[PDB]
RNA sequence: GAAACUGCGAAUGGCUCAUUAAAUCAGUUAUAGUUUGUUUGAUGGUACGUGCUACUCGGAUAACCGUAGUAAUUCUAGAGCU
RNA sequence: UAGGAUAGGGGCCUACCAUGGUGGUGACGGGUGACGGAGAAUUAGGGUUCGAUUCCGGAGAGGGAGCCUGAGAAACGGCUAC
RNA sequence: CCGGCAUCGCGCUCCUAGCCCGGCAUCGUUACUUUGAAGAAAUUAGAGUGCUCAAAGCAAGCCAUCGCUCUGGAUACAUUAGCAUGGGAUAACAUCAUAGGA
C-alpha cells in the first residue's frame, strides 16, 4: 500500500468486540488515540452496541455532537475514539458513570461506579527518564506524560491519577505480593496475586500469579497490571471478582440456577 | 533514479536475482555534492522524507574548528585540501568530505593563545604552570596554518566543521604528507 | 529390504520421489504432454465438419461406424468424431459448427471403433439428443 | 602502531587521545583510556579486548555495534576472510510423512573481533547485530577450541 | 448565500494475479539502524536592547468587469477593481 | 578501510586493498497451464490432490523508464518521454 | 499417585532467606518428553439458543409476556521453527593418563 489504511473490514476486527460477521462489510476502525486499537473499545460500540442507546451509525453521531458523553473527564466527540482499559465514561445528562474493566472471558465490560470513584483512574507507568533541562518525566501506557514525578516511581509500577487536579495522588510499587489484573493473552480478566517473577536476560520477564480461589497461572510482564497494595484492590471488580472457572463449573452454574426457575 | 535496493545485486550464492518489483521512492539516492572549496559560498536546500530538510553545500569557504587540548573552537578559513584517504583525485579537485585533511588560517587560534594589570598577571601566572604546546603545533603556527580534519558531512548538513590534528594523529598525517 | 533408520528421512523421501515416475498415472499427469493433445486439457471443443468418412469395426464385429472428420477451431487440429445414434449422420452436413466431447476412457479408444476417441454431441447449436428424439429441430 | 596499517589513521570514536589532564582510573573511554563495554547476556569481556591495541569499529566489546536479537551456536567453517568467518549450524529437520529426520545445515557469516583467535572447526557462539555488510548480521562472542 | 481564493482529501477503497520458487509469504525476531500528516498527554522567554522588562504595518491576484484568438479542450493572451 | 548517498543499517554506490562466497545436506540453471498464507475436496488411521476469487500479505494498472506534489506515490480515474 | 527425608546427598556471599533450618543461581552441549506462555478472524470441531423444521444466524428469554429484568455473544485443535519449565530412561556429539587435577 502507498500509505495508511483507513478501513477495517469486519472479519478483521478484534474478536472481543463481538461484532457479528454478517452485519456489514466494515468495522469502525478506531482512530489513533491513547490505546492501541486492538485493546480498545471505540465509542460507537459503547453507545450503539452495548448500551443500546442508539440504533444506527448516525444516531451515535447525533449523540456525540451534543456533547453528552465524557471520556476520562473531557468531552470526546470523535466517534471512533479508542476508549480503553480503566477509562471512565460519564454521561452527566443521565448522571451515570462507568469504568471500563475486563471480564474473565477477555472482553470489555462497563462496570458502573459511583461519582466518588470516577474522579480518579489508575495508570501503569511505561518508563521514567529525564527530559529537556534535566526534568524527569514518566510515561504511562495510555499516552499520558507526567513531569516531576515522585522520584521513587519506577517503570512497570502503578499510579493513581485524579482527573480533577490531573496529578498523581498515590502509587503502587510493582513487586511480589500485590494484586494484579491480567490485560493480555488467554488470562486477560483474571485477577490474582503476584507470587513469583523470574528474570531472563534478553527476553521477556514472566510473572507467576495465584488466584484467591487457589488456581495458579502465569503470564508475561507486559500483560500484568497491578490494582492494589496487598491483597485488597483499590478499585471495584465486575460481576465475577476476576475468577476464571472451567466450562464444567459454569455448566453446573446454569443447571443449578435452572432449579430455582 | 539512483537506488538503494538490493534487487540488482547477486545473491550470496552468486545466483542472479529476478525482478519482482519496480523501484520504490523510499529506496532512492541522489547524486553527491562534491563540495568544492571556493570563495562563492553556496548551500542549497533539499526536501527529503518526512518533509524535512538537508542542506547540500555546493561551495564553502570558512569553517568551525576545534583545538581539543586547549578546549576552544573558532571560525576560520580553509586554505586547501592536502590529503584524502579515499581518493587522491578528490585532493586534486579540492573537494571537501568528512575525514579530509585541510590547512587552516589559524590566526583566530593564535589570537586566542595570545591571551592565556595586577589581577590579570596573577592569572597569566596561574596558567603557564601547565603550558606544554608540543613543538609540532608551534612549528605549524610559525608557518601560519594548522592541519585539520573535517568531522562533519558537508553534503548532509551544509557545513565544514572539524578539529586540528594533535599527537599520534598529527604525526601520522605528517609522515604521510612526506 | 527397506531402510529403517531414524535419520533416514531423506533416503525414504527421495526414493518415493524417484519411484513415483514409474507409475503411469502420475507420469501421465505430471509430464505435460496433455497440453499437446487435440483438446489441450479441455472437456469439450468446437469444430467445423470437414467430411464424413465412415469406419469399419474390428474383427469380432462387422458394421460401418459413421464418423465425421472435424477441424478444431481453437488449434486447427484434425480429428474424427463418432456420431452416436441410428440415423444421426444425416443431421451432419458439410461445414457446420459442431460441439465434440470425449468418448469416455480419457483419450483411449472405446469399443470396436478403431482409433476414435471423440464423439459429436451438438450440431448447429442444437443437441443430437434433441434431434434424434424430435424435441427440437435445426 | 600495529593497527595503523591503512590509508587513514584509525581511532576509536569519542576518545580524545591528546588529553591534557590524563588518568588511569576514570572510566573506560574517559581521559584518553581505551573504550570497552560488557555486551551483556552473561558473556565476559575478553582480557585481550580490555588491554588491546587493535581498532575495530565492528567489535562487540570495543566498537560501536550492539548485540541484540538471537544467540546462535555453531562450529566454524571458514576463516579465510578479513575479520569475518563462515559458521556452520547443523540441525535435524523432521520429515513428517515418514516420521523421521534428516540432517540439514546453514552457513552464517559472522564478524570476528581481533580479540579472538579461531582455527577451522572450533565451537563458536554468535549474537545478532545490525547488518554489518551484505551478508553479515552476527558477531562472535565466545570461541571454544 | 451561489461563484472564487485558501485549506484538506484524492497514497484509503475497488479490480486483477502478469512478473515472481529463500523471492513473496507464515510463525518468530530486531531497530542500541530509521521515518511517521493525524489522535492523545506534556511542554515553549532573549526576535535585539550598547541583553538594564517589546521598537511598524506591504503589494497583488482570482470571483467580477471587458477587448480577443483558435476548428477545437476545465486551450489560451491583454486591461480595470478588491 | 575511508567516504558519498539515504529517513536510516548495508557493496547501496566510489577509491584503495585482500581472495574470497555457494555447492551430492543439490548450489547454479530449466519447467511451472506457479502470487504466498488462512484455507478446500476426499478423508478408519497414515495420506493424495487443490488453493485466480470476497480475510491477511505482496504485486500491477497496454510495455518499459523518469518524475512533481505531498507526512505518505516512483501514483497512472497525476505528469514527461519512448 | 506423589511430596518430604534418611543410607556412605562437591559448596556458596548475592533474590527468594524456618521458629542454629528446607528448596541457590554460571566453571559439557543437544535430540526426546512434560507443563506453560504468545499465538487473528472467517473456516473446522463444539457449548447455549424452537429462524415454525432445516441449511442458518448470534441471538434471545421473562416480565403483570405495563415506564423493564436477566442476559449471552463459551470452549477446543493448531505439524515444523522460536521462548520458558520439570524429567534425565533412550540416543547422539564433546571427552582423566603429560595429573597442566581438586
Ligand atoms: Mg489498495
Ligand atoms: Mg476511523
Ligand atoms: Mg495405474
Ligand atoms: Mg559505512
Ligand atoms: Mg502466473
Ligand atoms: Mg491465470
Ligand atoms: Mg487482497
Ligand atoms: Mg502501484
Ligand atoms: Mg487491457
Ligand atoms: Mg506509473
Amino acid at each position: 500500500a502507498r500509505g495508511l489504511k483507513k478501513h477495517l473490514k469486519r472479519l478483521n476486527a478484534p474478536s472481543h468486540w463481538m461484532l457479528d460477521k454478517l452485519g456489514g462489510a466494515f468495522a469502525p476502525k478506531p482512530s489513533s488515540g491513547p490505546h492501541k486499537a486492538r485493546e480498545c473499545l471505540p465509542l460507537i460500540l459503547i453507545l450503539r452496541n452495548r448500551l443500546k442507546y442508539a440504533l444506527t451509525y448516525r444516531e451515535v453521531q447525533s449523540i456525540l455532537m451534543q456533547r453528552h458523553i465524557m471520556v476520562d473527564g473531557k468531552v470526546r466527540t470523535d466517534k471512533t475514539y479508542p476508549a480503553g482499559f480503566m477509562d471512565i465514561i460519564s454521561i452527566p445528562k443521565t448522571g451515570e458513570n462507568y469504568r471500563l474493566l475486563y471480564d474473565t472471558k477477555g472482553r470489555f465490560r462497563l462496570h458502573s461506579v459511583r461519582d466518588e470513584d470516577a474522579k480518579f483512574k489508575l495508570c501503569k507507568v511505561r518508563s521514567v527518564q529525564f527530559g529537556q533541562k534535566g526534568i524527569p518525566y514518566l510515561n504511562t501506557y495510555d499516552g499520558r506524560t507526567i513531569r516531576y514525578p515522585d522520584p521513587l516511581i519506577k517503570a512497570n509500577d502503578t499510579i493513581k491519577l485524579d482527573l480533577e487536579t490531573n496529578k498523581i495522588v498515590d502509587f503502587i510499587k510493582f513487586d511480589v505480593g500485590n494484586v494484579v489484573m491480567v490485560t493480555g493473552g488467554r488470562n486477560t480478566g483474571r485477577v490474582g496475586v503476584i507470587k513469583n517473577r523470574e528474570k531472563h536476560k534478553g527476553t521477556f520477564e514472566t510473572i507467576h500469579v495465584e488466584d484467591a480461589q487457589g488456581h495458579q497461572f502465569a503470564t508475561r510482564l507486559g500483560n500484568v497490571f497491578t490494582i492494589g497494595k496487598g491483597t485488597k484492590p483499590w478499585v471495584s471488580l465486575p460481576k465475577g471478582k476476576g475468577i476464571k472457572l472451567t466450562i464444567i463449573e459454569e455448566q453446573r452454574k446454569r443447571d443449578a440456577a435452572a432449579q430455582a426457575a | 533514479g539512483i537506488s538503494r535496493d538490493s534487487m540488482h545485486k547477486r545473491r550470496a550464492t552468486g545466483g542472479k536475482q529476478k525482478a519482482w518489483r519496480k523501484k520504490r521512492k523510499y529506496e532512492l539516492g541522489r547524486q553527491p555534492a562534491n563540495t568544492k572549496l571556493s570563495s562563492n559560498k553556496t548551500v542549497r536546500r533539499v526536501r527529503v522524507r518526512g518533509g524535512n530538510v538537508k542542506w547540500r553545500a555546493l561551495r564553502l569557504d570558512t569553517g568551525n574548528f576545534s583545538w581539543g587540548s586547549e578546549a576552544v573552537t573558532r571560525k576560520t578559513r580553509l586554505l586547501d585540501v592536502v590529503y584524502n584517504s579515499s581518493n587522491n583525485e578528490l585532493v586534486r579537485t579540492q573537494t571537501l568530505v568528512k575525514n579530509a585533511i585541510v590547512q587552516v588560517d589559524a590566526a583566530p587560534f593564535k589570537q586566542w593563545y595570545l591571551t592565556h594589570s595586577n589581577n590579570v598577571q596573577r592569572k597569566l601566572e596561574k596558567r603557564q604552570q601547565g603550558r606544554t604546546l608540543d613543538s609540532h603545533i608551534e612549528e605549524q603556527f610559525s608557518g601560519g596554518r594548522l592541519l585539520a580534519c573535517i568531522s562533519s558531512r558537508p553534503g548532509q548538513c551544509g557545513r565544514a566543521d572539524g578539529y586540528i590534528l594533535e599527537g599520534k594523529e598529527l604525526e601520522f598525517y605528517m609522515r604521510k604528507l612526506q | 529390504g527397506k531402510t529403517r533408520g531414524m535419520g533416514a528421512g531423506r533416503k525414504l523421501k527421495t526414493h518415493r520421489r524417484n519411484q513415483r515416475w514409474a507409475d503411469k498415472a502420475y507420469k501421465k499427469s505430471h509430464l505435460g504432454n496433455e497440453w499437446k493433445k487435440p483438446f489441450a486439457g479441455s472437456s469439450h471443443a468446437k469444430g467445423i465438419v470437414l467430411e464424413k468418412i465412415g469406419i469399419e469395426a474390428k474383427q469380432p464385429n462387422s458394421a460401418i461406424r459413421k464418423c465425421a472428420r472435424v477441424q478444431l477451431v481453437k488449434n486447427g487440429k484434425k480429428i474424427a468424431a463418432f456420431v452416436p445414434n441410428d440415423g444421426c449422420l444425416n443431421f451432419i452436413e458439410e461445414n457446420d459448427e459442431v460441439l465434440i466431447a470425449g468418448f469416455g476412457r480419457k483419450g483411449h479408444a472405446v469399443g470396436d471403433i478403431p482409433g476414435v476417441r471423440f464423439k459429436v454431441v451438438k450440431v448447429s447449436g442444437v443437441s443430437l439428443l434433441a434431434l434424434f428424439k424430435e424435441k427440437k429441430e435445426k | 602502531m600495529a593497527e595503523q596499517t591503512e590509508k587513514s589513521f584509525l581511532k576509536q570514536p569519542k576518545v580524545f587521545l591528546s588529553t591534557k589532564k590524563a588518568d588511569k582510573a576514570k572510566r573506560p573511554g574517559k581521559a584518553g583510556n581505551r573504550f570497552w563495554k560488557s555486551v551483556g547476556l552473561g558473556f565476559k569481556t575478553p582480557r585481550e579486548a580490555i588491554d588491546g591495541t587493535y581498532i575495530d569499529k565492528k567489535c562487540p566489546f570495543t566498537g560501536t555495534v550492539a548485540i541484540r536479537g538471537r544467540i546462535i551456536a555453531g562450529t566454524c567453517h571458514s576463516a579465510k576472510m578479513n575479520r569475518t568467518i563462515i559458521v556452520r549450524r547443523n540441525y535435524l529437520h523432521f520429515v513428517k510423512k515418514y516420521q523421521r529426520y534428516e540432517k540439514r545445515h546453514s552457513n552464517i557469516p559472522a564478524h570476528i573481533s581481533p580479540c579472538f583467535r579461531v582455527k577451522e572447526g572450533d565451537h563458536v557462539i554468535i549474537g545478532q547485530c545490525r547488518p554489518l555488510s551484505k551478508t553479515v548480521r552476527f558477531n562472535v562472542l565466545k570461541v571454544v577450541p
